[PDB]
């Protein structure tokens, strides 16, 4: 998320990745296991 | 200093209901204590061996015999949620408002850890509900302190 | 426990009152730090 | 001498005054619902 963004926005674009997993990949996933507050590119409340 | 006094401390202690019944009939002194001042019926209502507490005041135990720092089997039992023990000791005419060397009572000691049960037991054999510590302390100012709504209705 | 950290004396009024730690904060078991939400299937996790 | 002060009084002023301070941040975790932004607190840095 960009410069600033909250741990409650980081949530709902994980929120919408999971579901998109468990949804449109049915088939295929058989979980998804989100963390939200760290990257590769760094860590803190607007990155997952 | 007798042997046998020794033996029903330590076995009145691990629980041998058994064996305090033999050294009861061997003629071993009911009321022997600690070096500081434990009879078998302190430490039979300590770790709450209720046989035991009920064995040895059919032997003519002290109900109310107190060790080096004035504290009682009543004390020990209503202290530490051994209500079947404190009903018992109740029954064979235990010192209900018994004062420690800090002024502590029974009701001080049960309402500290907030055995309602005992508490309420205690007050229908008559404690002392306005009793004070050495520092002026109720069981109500120790139920209010700790936040326990429940006993403080029960203190007022 | 909560409760003997809620009974900590603060102060001392001059009337006589009690000033506890519990009248000036709310004391619960948490986590020792807050910044990552683990979730496996949306459903709150832990892991190793 | 001329100040009333000691060399106590300049190692204490230091310390104070030249200090790196954890302030920790605006929305800081954990956070509130509908917080819009997360901010790292600045507040004293070591003098240059």
């Amino acid at each position: 998320l960009p410069a600033g963004a909250t741990q409650e926005r980081t949530q709902k674009v994980l929120n919408e990745v999971t579901h998109y997993y468990l949804t449109k990949e049915k088939n295929n996933v058989e979980s998804v296991f989100a963390v939200n507050g760290f990257g590769f590119a760094g860590r803190g409340q607007n990155t997952g | 200093g007798s042997d046998l006094g020794k033996k029903l401390l330590e076995a009145a202690r691990a629980g041998r209901d058994d064996e305090v019944r033999i050294l009861m009939a061997n003629g071993a002194d009911v009321n022997a204590a600690d070096v500081v001042g434990w009879t078998p019926l302190h430490l039979a209502a300590y770790w709450g061996h209720l046989e035991i507490v009920e064995v040895l005041l059919k032997n003519g135990a002290d109900v109310n015999a107190y060790d080096t720092l004035g504290s009682t089997p009543l004390h020990l039992a209503a202290h530490f949620g051994h209500l079947e023990i404190v009903e018992v000791l109740l029954k064979n005419g235990a010192d209900v408002n018994a004062k420690d060397d800090n002024g502590i009572t029974p009701l001080h000691l049960a309402a500290n850890r907030g055995h309602l049960e005992i508490v309420e037991v205690l007050l229908k054999y008559g404690a002392d509900v306005n009793a004070q510590d050495k520092f002026g302390k109720t069981a109500f100012d120790i139920s209010i302190n700790n936040g326990n709504e429940d006993l403080a209705e029960i203190l007022q | 426990s909560t409760e003997e950290f809620g009974k900590i004396l603060l102060k001392v009024n001059q009337d006589g009152s009690r000033v506890l730690l519990r009248d000036v904060a709310k004391i619960e078991l948490g986590g020792e730090n807050y910044d990552i939400i683990a979730e496996f299937n949306g459903q709150p996790a832990s892991g190793l | 001498n001329k100040f009333q002060l000691t060399p106590v009084d300049v190692i204490t002023a230091i310390k104070a005054q030249n200090a790196q301070v954890a302030a920790g941040q605006l929305g800081g975790t954990p956070p509130v619902k509908g917080q819009q932004l997360n901010a790292s607190i600045i507040a004293q840095t070591r003098l240059t």
